[PDB]
């Protein structure tokens, strides 16, 4: 058996992505119960990951932050053992804190400010334009600390 | 309150064709009728954490020209940020409690943007932030382009030199792209090419641009030949092959030049522009530099004074 | 209670140590079904982390390399849905490759060699002696890579 | 002639409770009603032989705020004292023939005192002389302490950091000791402890002070938590163990803090004050820095203008 | 083959009491009856990446006395590792194809250990690796103690100075602790105390030791007074308060010493031993250094010769 009483359940996470999400948004740094399922079967997606966090909720923006890694995912808001809300991540207009600007001469590396990038669906991929820099890179090359 | 009252001037990307037009118009009015007391009782900071001759001096001259007082430094080496390990943020946090406006040039991209987040109600004016933006340069550039061409649209513009690190061409290309029908010719080594985020922006507006290996190639159809200096101080050692200017304009290259064509250069110049060019009718970089006065008086007037130039 | 045909189950992992284990052990590197339980209620340990990797088994010393992180953890080899082997991590003689000598002047930092320490339980904590600089440190100090 | 007309401002030890009160009152009047022309026709020297951001800029802003002109330097490297081997004495001897007042910061203790012996009738204002005095800091500090506490007496004050080289705490401790009933808590490594000549002076007035190893210990009863930066540039290598701040105030240490308690810091700060403290209601070092304007306008007004602020 | 034939000599911690005795006995014999052709046809590398006078020169001299050739360097600045960025590993890999034995001194701890992992069948003799081990120093020290005291048991030994960074005392204490009944006295600053891993070793063997803040405190009981230099090259700036010697030995401090006590010092000495001690019957640092010759010849002979019958 497995069913949390109250919290959030991020389902349909791509493979090898669930762990990334865990260390990126450091979702494990909490006292709340967390059950994680990696490399699980799904069929409609082959195999997928699953993260469940009790007594923890995610605003729409927080859900959109997942868009970049798990686009076809589904965030289930759960309360009283029941799924009271179901939302899917949609491309956010910007990403903050999590990533690090690749431009070594950017003022963001030295000063006490949180990182921030504008998100742009360029074509084959997504382009990240630094709020400080004004230089834009492909999501692929823009690292995370 | 004019559109630019109490407003930060950080990137041309944040400005609109109207904002630009407003500065030029104001510059024209003030050049025609100076207002010596327009900014009396104002104290403005001139903070240059990076070398400068025209930008800092024309800016300070303008402040005095409008009756304001100036405080600041032209070298961070003796500020507490330079000798005591202080953050730029705390530096802005304290200076913004003394002045009415902050003019700052900095070696790192985004310094000006950063400052706006710690200045409070004190407007930050970007005098250059690394190889990113140089908003007041574009303003004086536009003033000059119109003074010599009669308009800011439907022009053929060639930008030569280091287009990658040239904060000058970044702002100017974005500004000229807010006007209609402009043709862009980019003459620069492949290593110092115009950044993609500029080209994309151009493609976005269906603006016509093309790369060229020589000046001769476009000398016949350019209205403005914009020369630039290789930003050696910003180059990575793995790009040191480009330190020496690839394109050197000599007086003898100006034969196919149209009578209206003018050579501009944000300056300083190393050898990209021979001195024999100086005496020709096409040379206009010193006139351009002088226009820095009017543009900067204009911007200052618009940001610190509520009503339009009465 | 979950269930797996074959594999290993690390139980009684101290709270806030499970995620670390997944990390520096690249356990999520496999494509085998994994189940993680963080901050799960524990009868005698209060809270605990628990990991399950089906079709995977650990090293007799990696279980000891585990004795440093989770001294009171328990690895269970499982086959045909049964615990065919219950183990307990005991202090090994030495630890190789994973530790970083806290001495900045140790040659081990500049050259192409694997780290190596000699384990030795001291008064209250555990002492680690570098093979190269011969310096000794409290395992608490060494555990900060 | 107000008590401070044409007077040197070198050490708090030379000032009396009345003098201090006179500056604060004047600062209050000028903050309420600025006098833009109060110092018109005055030329003041701003001579910084040592790094500075707040002190020099707030001082110059104040001079302009009161209508005076400024001349000087922020780096002795290009003065004749820096490149021709000139004495500080001769430097003052000549500058005192050009200006109405001299503001100077210097790396050696007693430089300001020294200057007064060669300036003639030109008043010298100490902007900091080594690890000795910092009179204008105490003035702005006192202005801030009263603005946030409603009084300057019967307060519990904790001074943290480098109390030995902190010219800031030397002047301030002496100033606060001219008022009655103040309790002093000194939190500092034994190597950078408050000098004996300060403690003796305290014992002299039966003032209560005690050493403490942590902030937590006194966080419950302090009205003002005065944080300081380790004066690394003044440390001897045999004291380099203390370069790194021992006491770091984080937002989570402010729970036992009284509602009135305010954290002050002459600045700049390294890591002795986390940035999470910045947004709390107790943080007041930037407000403090801004008060440098009023205090310095006040002092300037009192020293260069004969009548009280009319 | 003898016990030490083809053996690496990295740390006293890898040697037994017997190994030491073997070296000492061979040293005594070589000192009495020289063997100029013992190491004929051998080529040894003397590689010093850290400064040295006694250790390198005595080693090379010992090689020549035994008839071997010497190749090497006293500075890494001109080796490929110093100019072309080669690893120590690679360096040892190629030098080990040229010579019969490698003598090396390095600034990093563990450098000698690492070498053994790249030298193949080439024995490595650690001439000092950072502040870790100094095996050949101990060998000569033990040789010197043995002949001046006729024993290596039941001695009263005092070590003074920098015990933390002294690779000399780290190796000497371990070795003496392999003998019975020795008592130790450590006289050193709190910050440069004898490492704990050494102390735990002494407790493990049930060997008595104790701390003292003065030399006078033990002068009357010691047989060996081992003085050391403050290893400023290894100090962290947060320990710069210890550069100057805390204990200075003067001829006058020897008034109540045992008649047989010898003052030893690995050398160089800065000021911890005044020159007036040089003329007393206790001064034995030079005789000590001179014994470096016999001890190192002994080691070189045992490692490079299967059998020695002298
Ligand atoms: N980006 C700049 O500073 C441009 C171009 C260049 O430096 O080559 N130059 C200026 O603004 C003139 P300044 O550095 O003398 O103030
Ligand atoms: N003594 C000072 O200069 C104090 C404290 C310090 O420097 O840490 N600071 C100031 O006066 C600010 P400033 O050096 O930016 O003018
Ligand atoms: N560890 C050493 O090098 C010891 C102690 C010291 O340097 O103070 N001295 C020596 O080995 C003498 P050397 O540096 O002249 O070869
Ligand atoms: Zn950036
Ligand atoms: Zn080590």
């Amino acid at each position: 058996v497995e069913a949390i009483k109250r919290g959030t359940v991020i389902d349909h996470i791509p493979a090898q992505i669930g762990f990334k999400l865990l260390s990126l948004f450091k979702l494990t740094e909490t006292d709340q119960r967390i059950t994680i399922g990696l490399n699980l079967p799904s069929g409609e997606m082959g195999r997928k990951d699953l993260i469940k966090i009790e007594n923890t909720f995610l605003s729409e923006d927080q859900v959109d932050q997942l868009a970049l890694y798990a686009p076809q995912a589904t965030v289930n808001r759960i309360d009283n053992y029941e799924v009271v809300g179901k939302s899917r991540p949609s491309l956010p207009e910007r990403i903050d804190n999590v990533l690090v600007c690749p431009n070594s001469n950017c003022i963001s590396h030295a000063e006490p400010v949180s990182s921030s990038f504008a998100v742009r669906k360029r074509a084959n991929d997504i382009a990240l334009k630094c709020k400080y820099c004004e230089k834009e890179f492909s999501h692929n090359v823009v690292l995370a600390n | 309150a004019n559109p630019l009252y109490q407003k930060h001037i950080i990137s041309i990307n944040d400005l609109s064709r109207d904002d630009l037009n407003l500065v030029l118009a104001t510059a024209a009015k003030l050049k025609a009728n100076p207002q010596p007391e327009l900014l009396k009782h104002k104290v403005i900071a001139s903070c240059f954490f990076e070398a400068s001759t025209r930008t800092r001096l024309s800016f300070e001259t303008s402040m005095h020209r409008l009756g304001a007082s100036v405080v600041g430094f032209s070298d961070s080496a003796n500020t507490s940020l330079g000798k005591k390990g202080e953050t730029l943020a705390d530096t802005i946090s304290v200076i913004s409690t003394y002045v009415d406006a902050i003019v700052m040039r900095h070696p790192q991209e985004g310094a000006a943007r950063l400052a706006t987040e710690f200045s409070g109600n004190v407007p930050v004016l970007n005098a250059g932030d690394g190889s990113n933006q140089h908003p007041t340069q574009t303003l004086l550039d536009l003033f000059t382009i119109q003074e010599t061409q009669g308009r800011l649209d439907n022009l053929h513009v060639a930008m030569v030199g280091d287009l990658k690190y040239g904060r000058t061409v970044h702002s100017l290309t974005q500004a000229l792209a807010k006007f209609d029908g402009n043709r862009f010719y980019f003459i620069a080594p492949d290593a110092l090419a115009m950044p993609q985020y500029i080209l994309d922006m151009l493609d976005e507006k269906g603006i016509a641009w093309s790369l060229h290996s020589s000046i001769e190639e476009v000398m016949a159809e350019v209205d403005i030949l914009y020369m630039t200096r290789v930003q050696k101080e910003r180059l990575d050692p793995s790009e040191y092959a480009n330190v020496k200017a690839q394109f050197v304009l000599r007086a003898s290259d100006l034969h196919n030049a149209k009578a209206n064509m003018k050579v501009l250069h944000p300056l300083p110049r190393v050898d990209e522009i021979a001195t024999d060019v100086d005496k020709t009718p096409h040379a206009w970089y010193f006139q351009q530099a002088g226009n820095g006065i009017f543009a900067r008086q204009a911007l200052l007037a618009l940001v610190l004074n509520r009503d339009l130039v009465l």
